[PDB]
RNA sequence: AUGAGGUGGCAAGAAAUGGGCUACAUUUUCUACCCCAGAAAACUACGAUAGCCCUUAUGAAACUUAAGGGUCGAAGGUGGAUUUAGC
């Protein structure tokens, strides 16, 4: 009427700032390439964000937290943390696709780990 | 230097696939030349950035067979 | 006296089947093709056939575009190389009317495009070999005149018109 | 399992070959990690299985 | 379908001078000694100065990967300084950490 | 045949299972050729067309075509020198450089 | 539906459980572990959920039990060192060449 | 003709105020040395990351950029008000 009358849930990696990354949060992607006289560091992190992208955009509101992509050897792991939302026959038929496309784009045994939970896991209030 | 210390050089130089002939700095370029792949080469200079052809093409792709948002 | 010991040969996945020969089976786990997370485990056999299925639907999605557009998946990037994660080709790669191209066909196992071919190769008057016409008669035999996916032979078909066209038949024909 | 347990397994095998050994003096195995959790754990792994 | 027309040059110049590597660097060793005569290093001189300007290997630029940024490009990574601080703060990167 | 072919594909069927554990699935693709073999061996499915060490060393053998004893033999000793000290190249591809050369020359 | 956990047997035989290196399952692993900076009057997160305990390198696949089950099977492909060689004075003896080479276990594609 | 070409010209001058820039020499400079030595010393003194010439490096390309040698040996002669820093 007049002037004077008139006068959000954060997951554990949402909480804690980038000055805590090895300190309280650790890393989501975990490869050789930064160490020391290793190489391809730069091919990892191009690689690591399309998965990225690709991972959000094939499970679009599925996702609850982000992906944690590990690699041992050429084996490619995308643990992923999902909801209960989707139905798991759509969850089988992704799963299936995105293992094959991904093993197919980057010719090595990529595997897919799905968690789900039943709603975002908060930690506190931002 | 010397008449041994020359030919003893000339002579290592020549079993372990040294340049035997004598030269000079400006002439050595050729060896290095030679001796390491060129920056156009490398794998670091030629490949440096990703396709953004297969990258981008693929994302249409999937969105226009309905796989992708 | 140093006895050098006589060395020791193993296949190549030798150690993987001594260490899967010291572990037994999970009792309280689904097979290892489900996952493990609650939510995604199956309850019944209907629903366990139902995901596999789905997940087999799945993989033959991803492997149609795969077959479909492979420029997106030609780059290779490990070393050693690995055949089996390459795009497959169907599509024949020789367009001119000659033998290899029959040949091609056959490999390829296309019974409409090899008949085809074979016709065209008999209107040119080009005298086809006696193996390629064995191998043509046994692709339509084994097939019975139908694309790769029972038929019931049907008379005159593509395989008898061919066997009764060949000049010279010998045993592997019959 | 308590009860259905395999019968025999299938043991891999390996074959005395009839040519020489290659001998190592020394095998020096350097772990690079960015954790030193981790280095310790795979010490106590690598250890242990060195002992047994 | 690349970031920029900048880097489509960059990229159509890398291609150049992979093509034209092998063909500079033999014609630019007969250049680089004082053991062949003047007349061939001056034929060489005309020879490698007509090659394409784009095939050289000087006129290519270290852009970003991702946001084709001139300048401000870390080797080792390929990537400008705000997308490697945007992937690093979230612990996209492994190993990197804010130093104390 | 192909009869022999499919009867044989067949056969591969009546043993056909699901993995049974992670083992297996590892063991599959080892034998698929998608997993690295063990222990690491960085030169796997590389061979360098057989050669020995001495194609790679004695590049000398191939300036027998050139001037023997002129500056061209100068050149040529520096442009085999250096070719002797690549890893990076083939020994088709060092012969590539000698033979390239060696046309040059003959043109000039 | 419940974490199969509570089916696990307090004797059971772990290695068949973890046979190879997985990531971490809160519904597979029978342990109360938590992880996190407790909050203010509060508790580390507990593992249902919990992106920092999925994101470590766990052993779980290599327990003593299972290392040693493993190291039991493995005996077959072992040779026995000459017994002649008992110290590095007779190694450098008969065997005076010594040839170092390297191998490198990066993670990647090639 | 906001398109494509061609022919000529266009490559400025002076203060100021605003601020990143070398030495002015004796507790100095050169040599030996790495701290017990010998010389030179304010007009054959010191000093220039000033100018000019020539070589080397990298590159297709060097007045272009960098380094070295030679030439040169300029101002500088310690600069107030103010004023810049510090634990
Ligand atoms: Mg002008």
């Amino acid at each position: 009427r007049e002037l004077p009358c008139a006068w959000k849930p954060v997951t554990y990696e949402e909480a804690h700032a980038p000055h805590y990354i090895a300190h309280r949060k650790g890393w989501l992607s975990l490869h050789t390439g930064n160490l020391d006289g290793e190489d391809h560091a730069a091919e990892r992190t191009v690689e690591d964000v399309f998965l990225r992208k690709f991972m959000w955009g094939t499970f679009p509101g599925c996702l609850a937290d982000q992906l944690v992509l590990k690699r041992r050897g050429n084996q490619l792991e995308i643990c992923a943390v999902v909801l209960r939302q989707l139905s798991p026959h759509k969850y089988y038929f992704l799963v299936g696709y995105s293992e094959t496309l991904l093993s197919y784009f980057y010719k090595c045994p990529v595997r897919l780990h799905l968690q789900t939970v039943p709603s975002k896991v908060v930690y506190k209030y931002l | 230097l010397s008449e041994y210390a020359f030919r003893m050089s000339r002579l290592s130089a020549r079993l372990f696939g040294e340049v035997t002939r004598p030269t000079n700095s400006k002439s050595m370029k050729v060896v290095k030349l030679f001796s390491e792949l060129p920056l156009a080469k490398k794998k670091e200079t030629y490949d440096w950035y990703p396709n953004h052809h297969t990258y981008a093409e693929l994302m249409q792709t999937l969105r226009f067979l309905g796989l992708y948002r | 006296e140093v006895v050098i010991p006589k060395k020791k040969t193993w296949d190549k996945v030798a150690v993987l089947q001594a260490l899967a020969s010291t572990v037994n089976r999970d009792t309280t786990a689904v097979p290892y093709v489900f996952q493990d997370d609650p939510y995604l485990m199956p309850a019944s056999s209907l629903e366990s056939r139902s995901f596999l299925l789905a997940k087999k639907s799945g993989e033959n999605v991803a492997k149609f575009i795969i077959n479909s557009y492979p420029k997106y998946f030609q780059k290779d990037i490990a070393e050693p190389h690995i055949p089996c994660l390459m795009p497959e080709y169907f599509e024949p790669q020789i367009k001119d009317i000659s033998e290899a191209a029959l040949k091609e066909r056959i490999e390829l196992r296309k019974v409409k495009a090899s008949v085809d071919m074979f016709d065209q190769l008999l209107q040119a008057g080009t005298t086809v070999s006696l193996e390629t016409t064995n191998s043509l008669l046994d692709l339509l035999c084994y097939y019975g005149d139908q694309e790769p996916s029972g038929v019931t032979w049907r008379a005159k078909n593509n395989a008898e018109r061919i066997f009764s066209l060949m000049p010279e038949k010998n045993e592997h024909s019959y | 399992l308590h009860v259905d347990v395999p019968k025999d397994l299938t043991k891999p095998v390996v074959t005395i070959s009839d040519e020489p050994d290659i001998l190592y003096k020394r095998l020096s195995v350097l772990v690079k990690g960015h954790d030193k959790a981790v280095l310790d754990s795979y010490e106590y792994f690598a250890v242990l299985a060195a002992k047994e | 379908h690349y970031v920029d027309w900048r880097m489509w040059r960059d990229v159509k110049r890398r291609k150049m001078a992979y093509e034209y590597a092998d063909e500079r660097l033999r014609i630019n060793s007969l250049r680089k000694n004082t053991i062949l005569p003047k007349i061939l290093q001056d034929v060489a001189d005309e020879e490698i100065a007509a090659l394409p300007r784009d095939s050289c290997p000087v006129r290519i630029r270290n852009r970003c990967v991702m946001t084709s940024r001139p300048r401000g490009v870390k080797r080792r990574w390929r990537l400008s300084r705000i997308v490697f601080r945007h992937l690093a703060d979230h612990g996209q990167l492994s190993g990197i950490q804010r130093a104390t | 045949s192909l009869w022999d072919v499919e009867f044989a594909k067949q056969l591969a069927t009546v043993n056909e299972q699901p993995l049974q554990n992670g083992f297996e699935e590892l063991i599959q693709w080892t034998k698929e050729g998608k997993l690295w073999e063990f222990p690491i061996n960085n030169e796997a499915g590389f061979d360098d067309d057989g050669s020995e060490f001495h194609e790679h060393i004695f590049l000398e053998k191939h300036l027998e075509s050139f001037p023997k004893q002129g500056p061209i033999r100068h050149f040529m000793e520096l442009v085999t020198c250096g070719l002797s000290k690549n890893p990076y190249l083939s020994v088709k591809q060092k012969v590539e450089h000698i033979e390239w050369f060696r046309n040059y020359f003959n043109e000039k | 539906l419940p974490p199969r956990t509570e089916k696990m047997a307090v004797d059971q035989d772990w290695p068949s459980v973890y046979p190879v290196a997985a990531p971490f399952k809160p519904s597979a692993v029978p342990l109360p572990v938590r992880m996190g900076y407790p909050v203010k009057k509060g508790v580390p997160m507990a593992k249902e959920g919990n992106l920092e305990l999925l994101k470590i390198p766990n052993f779980l696949h290599l327990t003593p039990v299972a290392i040693k089950k493993h190291c039991e099977a493995l005996k077959d492909f072992c040779t026995e060192w000459p017994a002649a060689l008992d110290s590095d004075e007779k190694c450098e003896k008969h065997f005076p060449i010594e040839i170092d080479s390297t191998d490198y276990v990066s993670s990647g594609p090639s």
